[PDB]
RNA sequence: AUAUUGGCGAGAGACCGAUAGCGAACAAGUACAGUGAUGGAAAGAUGAAAAGAACUUUGAAAAGAGAGUGAAAAAGUACGU
RNA sequence: CGUGGAGGUCAGUGACGAAGCCUAGACCGUAAGGUCGGGUCGAACGGCCUCUAGUGCAGAUCUUGGUGGUAGUAGCAAAUAUUCAAAUGAGAACUUUGAAGACUGAAGUGGGGAAAGGUUCCACGUCAACAGCAGUUGGACGUGGGUUAGUCGAUCCUAAGAGAUGGGGAAGCUCCGUUUCAAAGGCCUGAUUUUAUGCAGGCCACCAUCGAAAGGGAAUCCGGUUAAGAUUCCGGAACCUGGAUAUGGAUUCUUCACGGUAACGUAACUGAAUGUGGAGACGUCGGCGCGAGCCCUGGGAGGAGUUAUCUUUUCUUCUUAACAGCUUAUCACCCCGGAAUUGGUUUAUCCGGAGAUGGGGUCUUAUGGCUGGAAGAGGCCAGCACCUUUGCUGGCUCCGGUGCGCUUGUGACGGCCCGUGAAAAUCCACAGGAAGGAAUAGUUUUCAUGCCAGGUCGUACUGAUAACCGCAGCAGGUCUCCAAGGUGAACAGCCUCUAGUUGAUAGAAUAAUGUAGAUAAGGGAAGUCGGCAAAAUAGAUCCGUAACUUCGGGAUAAGGAUUGGCUCUAAGGGUCGGGUCGAUCAACUUAGAACUGGUACGGACAAGGGGAAUCUGACUGUCUAAUUAAAACAUAGCAUUGCGAUGGUCAGAAAGUGAUGUUGACGCAAU
RNA sequence: CUAUCUAGCGAAACCACAGCCAAGGGAACGGGCUUGGCAGAAUCAGCGGGGAAAGAAGACCCUGUUGAGCUUGACUCUAGU
RNA sequence: UGUACAACGGGGUAUUGUAAGCAGUAGAGUAGCCUUGUUGUUACGAUCUGCUGAGAUUAAGCCUUUGUUGUCUGAUUUGU
RNA sequence: AAACUUUCAACAACGGAUCUCUUGGUUCUCGCAUCGAUGAAGAACGCAGCGAAAUGCGAUACGUAAUGUGAAUUGCAGAAUUCCGUGAAUCAUCGAAUCUUUGAACGCACAUUGCGCCCCUUGGUAUUCCAGGGGGCAUGCCUGUUUGAGCGUCAU
């Protein structure tokens, strides 16, 4: 049977977790993630996946550092002691 | 499985600590829209694909 | 755990996941001024670590845990 | 207490995961896991086995004495006694024939 | 040699036991309402098979 | 001088007004499906104020009937009409 | 006429109730539609002149959402089966306990595990939802507890393979290749502490790295313990590695042992660069031998059961770990000797002047025995006390036998091959003889003993007719280990012990038609496309068996008879005195004869229908997972074609690029 | 064992409105129309004539200035050699 | 509250085929005794014979009874 | 005749339309130019007295320091006049710091919480062994320093 039986022989993964996006996309017979070529330096992105370019792009996360630069520019990238 | 990794175990631990209800004192706040926990998960219904 | 204390000569701690049975040994040798002889660690499924230390005879774990404040 | 189990996590009957039942002091059967047998050291020339040399496994040869691994002769431990005989006769006879051809 | 329970932990943090009960009941109810809705709103296009073979020609 | 459906900050509209308008007015790129690429939702309104129904009684209990709060329970969290 | 919004206007209506909504209540208009009253309800909305559009729905197998009739209907019917009383509770066909009955029937409904799942494990509390009925129950809900490793595994090695560097290609994302056309590198003495190097003093020419929780691999066992963990914990007893280091012993003043004919031995007994060798390291089948565990069985010490009668009876406990010391063998080898009248020899036909037989010895130590561990543990029984803690006391825990038995391991051999049945880490030894060393002294850390340490991650549970996948608590599917008794050839089927379950919505009734399973007078394929389906035959022993034939088969050909139970006889072996006969142990197999019965007897289960001919494909095998298993495909065999490497066939975008090719015409490639 | 009756649980296909016939005519075979026959609540188990019964925007045929797989000495070109 | 009904029991009828148990001087033949026996005798021994056309079952959709025991006013609706 | 079926109304139900609302979108316009090897964007894990999220944050962990404000946070408990003050606060501001494991990701590798090397230091009798703490080890390229190579080449 090509169905209800042959869904029974499904117990070994062709995918596991990428260390750069954290989802089950790391093909392991070949070692490349399918949503961001991990060994590759560039993140996988194509301009036909314009939805995918919202689920991963800037603004999605914390923006630990980049959230503060408009605050720092406004003040002129000043430094030193706050004030009296 | 039994002979597992640590990444997996760590994620399972997270999913455990997530598998609790909503604390009732949340519901008494002054502007609250949260009635229950909708990100709830149990091994019968939904498998976490890790 | 409070059974393994008073039955054995054991203390049971929660320790930092980065520790390695040697740091633990020296930490108990330092903070509580005892002399362990055997550590057995494991990871709990809340992602924490648990440490069963066994204290040498001539150190009683009840006398220690009363000194701490959890009996 | 028949119908034993394995004691390790290799349920598949390889050469490494062999067992042997034993009746313990509890009066119950239990499966103890043997380790693989030891093949005799062979000779370098004739390829036959060595007489006087323990049959252990390799890294177990490090724990035992020199007497369990050798024999009091020239190529002892590595070559058969008769191969040595054939190695000595040859050497004498050659070096004497060359003398015979010199004078 | 014991003092603490979750009940004594939640006594101070607002809800007592009868309010825990009365909260759980409505919490469960609002969890079940959405299930009734999800089943209704899926029931149409759950049985929609992409490649059903229709074992009948003659 | 020019460009600018991106980012930061501002101002407005003969625009949509919760099946509309961004996919998302809400813990939405969330839940969930798929091996994976990818796909991808639903769901806003008690009332001015919780004053969110003390107390009595039947009931195994939910709940009910009386009472009571309220301007109004023909607003009782399943709550605007 | 009407709708959403815009500009003007009625100094427009309105919380003394706007808008909206219901109204077989009213009026106007041909009509689109407008207005009014009532009820409901609670905050904004209209008329008029004009502007402007996302402006008017019965429809589109329309989109989304919601709701009906059919319908309290089909139907909840595989998996042999449930019942009585009590306890709990609001409530019990379904929970718990007890008694009964029964099932899986050791290729299991048992006990564990790999993938996978992820806390489903255990407890306390609980029933709104889930468990297609119920539910006081639960893999559900709520709160919490829970996974202890120097020895198990990963980690380390490498296989098929993947993949950077240098380089070369490519517009480029990136590709080739993996030691290549690279200046690819550490490691040790003097120099004695400057340890930077003068020489040293030379060592292949290597040269990433990843890749197996089933291959390779350093080292562990018993008992006990928990709600749930344990080769991890407690107790006891051991081992390995890496390091330190001190005594004892050994050896040496002629510095680096001694014996033995020999195979070889021992508590030990320097040995560098380099080189070499071995183990790691290997198919499959068959029978033979040996062992372990199990099965069977005798005697005895204890306990339980039946007993109207019989039963020296039926059941059951009587155990001994890793590790360690001593001894223990098939093969092989050494010494003495010198074989045809050829002998020795295995189930199996090999072996000997290249030295058999024979006499005497050496080693390997799988394995076995004895002892230590280890009886003190565990088990069986009796006895005295207590909620303290749950304890205390006493006794026994012994001696055997048997085998084509079962599983398994292992050895010596044999057969099979145009098939000859992984590598590497790692460990050891040997050859060689560098350098070094002594007298209370030096080497000994491969002799014995002693000291220290042994990290990180996994470790619960199921492993499936409820924990994985299949939309699900699906009759499907998914790797493997252990494996009792009887019947019998048999792990078949049938019954049973240990262990586990007794779950699947139930009750009552017994109509048609059905599903599954059976029977049938007489005839016997007339039915039918057609003997589809079903039946008959079926096992073992003896007799007897054709044409045809590639001489191997056909063949269980066909075709006949027998088969139980009971009482017997005989032959088949081993011991010990008789055979250049006797007492005794232990066997399951064969043949025969009587007797006997409602002529029955492979008594249930299990279990071939046969024959004559034609068409076709040689055979075994393969495919259309889910309509076609076939005469198609394949096959061996036959033939043909190209190609002598600057090559044939094929590849790649290209390349200092690749498959065949670890190849070479008895080959590769194409038909 | 079902079906059947009962306690509990409880869907789906399908559905213009619906559901007695004959003849007539008619899109040439009506459940409805016309003329006649007839006609009495509510209904259970069965049945398989009918509802040109349900399933599926016929698959055969044809048309389309719609395509695709395949072949060749079709037209136009092409890797390679 | 009766020639009433039922549960049992009894009798008939019917089917099967001669029960358990006891006895035997039956019983191929083997093992023990002593006379060595036209059954000599004892033990086992499927089976055979007698009690035994016994025993078992017999209305559940058979017949009969005159024995034992027991039962016999619960609910609803209906009017020219 | 009632049940039943149908129609209408009232009340109640199912269901969530209409009306009103709107911290949301969409579109137009104006201004500004500001990521990263000083380790970005993004990811994993974890952090609160009681939180699963969202938001914030990083073992200094819904935050510390500093500046301004000048008495709150509030769901509960806890704090409490420090409240005529170097001072409350999920405040605002933000110029000092922290910033786990990662990621271009940089010692090697990574389906592993795997394996190394150098320096300083501490402990264990220890330059060598084990462990702990702190700091470093990527590649290409440039400028420069140092060392070295090549009968390429000069003078001696
Ligand atoms: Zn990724
Ligand atoms: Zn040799």
């Amino acid at each position: 049977g090509k169905g209800t039986p042959s869904f029974g022989k499904r117990h070994n993964k062709s995918h596991t977790l990428c260390n750069r996006c954290g989802r089950r996309s790391f093909h392991v017979q070949k070692k490349t993630c399918s949503s961001c070529g991990y060994p590759a330096a560039k993140t996988r992105s194509y301009n036909w996946g314009a939805k995918a370019k919202r689920r991963h792009t800037t603004g999605t996360g914390r923006m630990r550092y980049l959230k503060h630069v408009s605050r720092r520019f406004k003040n002129g990238f000043q430094t030193g002691s706050a004030s009296k | 499985a039994a002979q597992k990794s640590f990444r997996i175990k760590q994620k399972m631990a997270k999913a455990k600590k997530q598998n609790r209800p909503l604390p009732q004192w949340i519901r008494l706040r002054t502007n609250n829209t949260i009635r229950y926990n909708a990100k709830r998960r149990n091994w019968r219904r939904t498998k976490m694909n890790i | 755990a409070m059974k393994k204390v008073e039955d054995g000569n054991i203390l049971v701690f929660q320790v930092s996941m980065k520790a390695n049975k040697y740091q633990i040994k020296k930490a108990v040798k330092e903070l509580y001024e005892v002399d362990v002889l055997k550590v057995n660690t494991l990871v709990r499924p809340n992602g924490t670590k648990k440490a069963y230390v066994r204290l040498t005879a001539d150190y009683d774990a009840l006398d220690i845990a009363n000194r701490i404040g959890y009996i | 207490a028949q119908r034993v189990t394995f004691r390790r996590r290799n349920p598949y009957n390889t050469r490494s995961n062999k067992i042997k039942v034993v009746k313990t002091p509890g009066g119950i059967l239990r499966a103890q896991h043997v380790k693989k047998l030891a093949t005799r050291p062979k000779c370098g020339d004739c390829g036959s086995a060595l007489q006087g040399i323990s049959t252990l496994r390799p890294r177990q040869y490090a724990t035992v004495s020199k007497t369990h691994k050798t024999v009091s002769r020239a190529y002892g431990g590595s070559r058969c006694a008769n191969c040595v005989k054939e190695r000595i006769i040859r050497a004498f006879l050659i070096e004497e024939q060359k003398i015979v051809k010199k004078v | 040699r014991r003092t603490i329970t979750a009940a004594d932990r939640r006594m101070v943090s607002g809800v007592t036991e009868k309010q825990y009960k009365k909260g759980m009941k409505k919490m469960q109810q609002l969890e079940k309402n959405a299930i009734n809705t999800q089943i209704r709103r899926e029931i149409k296009r759950v049985n929609f098979q992409t490649h059903y073979r229709d074992e009948l020609l003659q």
